[PDB]
């Protein structure tokens, strides 16, 4: 997953 | 009966947050495993798979089925003290627990502070732009 | 800490003793009552009334050389709070949750034991009124 | 000391 962008 | 403020410290509460989680049996990032890693489900219209650490408040979207929620948490928020916590919730002393909740309250304030900075920087951007256009 | 759990903390319990009459020079000071589990529940009628927060035993009639612990053992020997040796913060959450469950049980037992008494009192009055009608009176 | 009544 990845950081809220 | 623990006050709602402290419920997130309990895994079974955290699991219960995954109401419409898409990744289930077969998958590495199940509700059980996300919750063991400290996440809660915070879906939105726009970010439906959005999940947040309850402790360090890190928000991660983009989840794929092979993702190990713990390894993702270490990678994206290595600072998080919840990752240090070896013992099960009930084996904690109250001192240890209170220590932790104090750290969570700190993280929360830091996070709130970090959001305000972002909103402000965002508003500044707009103002700049509007003035550049009027200089023309 | 949530209000519900505050009674578990000695400094809260001490803070309840707003106009406690027995102070230094006495065995049953606010400090010592609170160390023993009591809180202050004064009324118009029983101004020195005190209650264990755990087993809910209520005691009045306090004399100055009363040792609040020895009094609590005598009047409510069953009380699990008397078993507790560790300080609040040295408790595990398991141990603490075990205790709060025992307290909720005690509370219920007490409320139940009161209802029985009220009822038994009401039954006595009704019975009596009916006996009096049956007297041909 | 003594119980309530
Ligand atoms: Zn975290
Ligand atoms: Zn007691």
């Amino acid at each position: 997953a990845r950081t809220k962008q | 009966t623990l006050p709602p403020a402290w419920q997130p410290f309990l895994k079974d509460h955290r699991i219960s947050t995954f109401k419409n989680w898409p990744f289930l049996e077969g998958c590495a990032c199940t509700p059980e495993r996300m919750a063991e890693a400290g996440f809660i489900h915070c879906p939105t219209e726009n970010e439906p798979d959005l999940a947040q650490c309850f402790f360090c408040f890190k928000e991660l979207e983009g989840w794929e089925p092979d993702d190990d929620p713990i390894e993702e948490h270490k990678k994206h928020s290595s600072g998080c003290a919840f990752l240090s916590v070896k013992k099960q919730f009930e084996e904690l002393t109250l001192g240890e627990f209170l220590k932790l909740d104090r750290e969570r309250a700190k993280n929360k304030i830091a996070k709130e502070t970090n959001n305000k900075k972002k909103e402000f920087e965002e508003t500044a951007k707009k103002v700049r732009r509007a003035i550049e256009q009027l200089a023309a």
